[PDB]
């Protein structure tokens, strides 16, 4: 009776392919961190309404990070900070503009996927990586899991919420 | 192995005094970070730092004094300690990853010798082994689990020349990346049920002779963990 399978303590372990987790931020920071340190480095922030430029520290992979953070819109700002080497510096590479604090990431097809854009229109986005298998996640807030199958209606709540 | 690390064979200091070791890369790598490790007498290398030309990133090692600063610029990788004790008498090593996925390599400097006027992981060895024979190498892992999956294990060797030596790195899922410089005569495995890492070099010879080291690098912190290593002499 559930599309909702959760939700789940935050947690570190290696998700499934073919399932979203649908992640629910509660406060501003760092929503999860994921790796297979080999080509693929993500890790998403969270920024709350109406925050001016201001500096913000924040722990990715273990690394004291200072960004200067903007959110002038009414709904939260999810940026992706992203890095394909050992070498290579973090950049934004995705924006979640969303008054749902959802996110969700799912691993398939030999890549990674997420949402990004202002909800209700954020869309699916792709990462290629070379070692799928090994990608892993810290959570940091509680999450839910949808099959692909059932990607539809991870669209749904990540634009609309409950 | 394209980056090359130069680092000065010997250095001194007098006690109270300030030193600073360096680790000097290749030209076309000015953005590139390295690690710091510190070998103390009658020990293997441990972790000190990472620098990059932004000063240290992530967390300095366990048990590393805070007279332990560090820095870089242009090329120049910079490890200085100021007020030096006598227990800050060891070598230290310079380290840099090159590449992701499949052409992964990870280099080192010669090896400075500085001298002064959780997770466990043990190897195991046959202690000898005659030329053209295989060297079977394991090493237990008591802190985590190998099938948790957030984990990268390496192999590194101290042979002739006293510089360390990567030779591989095996992943949760049993994918690897070996060192070109040991042709294929090198498999590494992961035994998920016995927690356990192996190696097997093939058609050892007195250029194989070396102490081997397995170190643990979990995905989401910057410090390594080093087993203490297992000799291994070439007949």
């Amino acid at each position: 009776g559930s599309i909702l399978d959760g939700p789940y303590q935050p947690t570190t372990f290696k998700p499934p392919n073919d399932y979203w987790l649908l992640i629910s931020s509660n406060t501003d920071g760092v929503v999860y961190e994921s790796t297979n340190n080999s080509d693929f480095w993500t890790a998403v922030i969270a920024v709350e309404p109406h925050v001016s430029q201001t500096n913000r520290q924040y722990v990715l992979f273990g690394e004291n990070k200072q960004f200067n953070v903007e959110n002038s819109s009414d709904k939260w700002k999810f940026f992706e900070m992203f890095k394909g080497s050992s070498q290579s510096d973090f950049s934004n590479r995705r924006t979640l503009t969303s008054n749902n604090r959802l996110v969700g990431m799912l691993k398939y097809g030999g890549r990674v996927w997420t949402f990004h854009g202002e909800t209700p229109r954020a869309t699916t986005d792709s990462s290629n990586t070379a070692d799928l298998n090994n990608i892993s996640i810290i959570i940091h807030s509680e999450f839910y899991i949808i099959p692909r199958s059932q990607e539809s209606k991870c669209n749904e709540y990540i634009n609309n919420g409950l | 192995s394209q980056p090359v690390l130069t680092q000065p064979p010997s250095a001194s200091a007098s006690l109270g005094a300030s030193v600073t070791l360096t680790c000097t890369l290749s030209s076309g790598y000015s953005n590139y970070k390295v690690d710091w490790y510190q070998q103390r007498p009658g020990k293997g290398p441990r972790f000190v730092m990472r620098v990059g030309t932004g000063g240290i990133v992530g967390s300095k090692g366990d048990g590393i004094a805070d007279r332990f600063s560090v820095s870089g610029s242009g090329l120049n990788r910079s490890l200085t300690i100021k007020n030096i004790q006598e227990e800050d008498e060891s070598d230290y090593h310079c380290g840099a990853d090159h590449g992701s996925g499949d052409n992964f390599v990870r280099v080192f400097g010669g090896g400075t010798k500085l001298t002064v006027l959780q997770v466990q992981l043990q190897e195991s060895g046959p202690g000898l082994v005659k030329p053209s024979q295989t060297l079977s190498l394991t090493c237990s892992v008591s802190g985590v689990s190998l099938s948790g999956g957030s984990y990268t294990w390496n192999w590194i060797r101290q042979p002739a020349g006293k510089g360390l030596e990567w030779i591989g790195r095996i992943f949760t899922s049993g994918s690897t990346n070996y060192n070109p410089s040991l042709k294929g005569r090198l498999t590494m495995s992961i035994d998920t049920s016995k927690n356990q890492l192996s190696l097997r070099l093939s058609s050892v010879t007195a250029a194989d002779t070396a102490v081997y080291y397995c170190v643990a690098d979990y995905y989401y912190s910057v410090p390594d963990v080093w087993g203490q290593g297992t000799p291994v002499t070439v007949s």
